[PDB]
């Protein structure tokens, strides 16, 4: 008797294993993905983003832009003594 | 397959991947938070399962 249609029927392989899903989802995110990214956010010229640039860099952990808001706070109430002195 | 094993050589941020970039790749970024703010649990499940935490507690 003739062989069986089995072998030729494919279409729940198509989801028969699990690495289906994981397909579907990085042929859209790789595919999607640009070379390198949009723009990370460092500095943009409004002159408080330069701060940003100088001091609160992604690996700017150096205590200089603490000290210097600190030392602002001080030159602020500072002069406020001589307003009510 | 190939094509995207390709895209995922070519492209990829990753040393500097922004979360507007994944919310651009998938609104589902932005789906699952606001659904975590409307269930009012800010302790979204897993993450502390494959990345750290810390407390003093």
């Amino acid at each position: 008797v003739s062989t069986l249609i089995p072998p030729k029927v494919v279409s729940s392989k198509n989801i028969g294993s699990a690495p289906n899903a994981k397909r579907i989802a990085n042929v859209v995110h790789f595919y999607k993905s640009l070379p390198q990214g949009p723009a990370p956010a460092i500095k943009a010229n409004t002159r408080l983003a330069r701060y940003k640039a100088k001091y609160f860099d992604g690996d700017n952990a150096s205590g200089k832009p603490l000290w210097h808001f600190a030392l602002g706070i001080i030159a602020f109430g500072y002069s406020m003594e001589y307003y009510f002195h | 397959l190939q094509s995207t094993l390709d895209n995922i050589q070519s492209a990829r941020p990753f040393d500097e991947l922004t979360v507007d970039d994944l919310t651009k790749i998938k609104p589902e970024i932005d789906a699952k938070v606001e659904e975590m703010v409307k269930k009012g649990k800010w302790d979204v499940p897993g993450y502390k399962d494959r990345f750290g935490n810390l407390n003093v507690m």
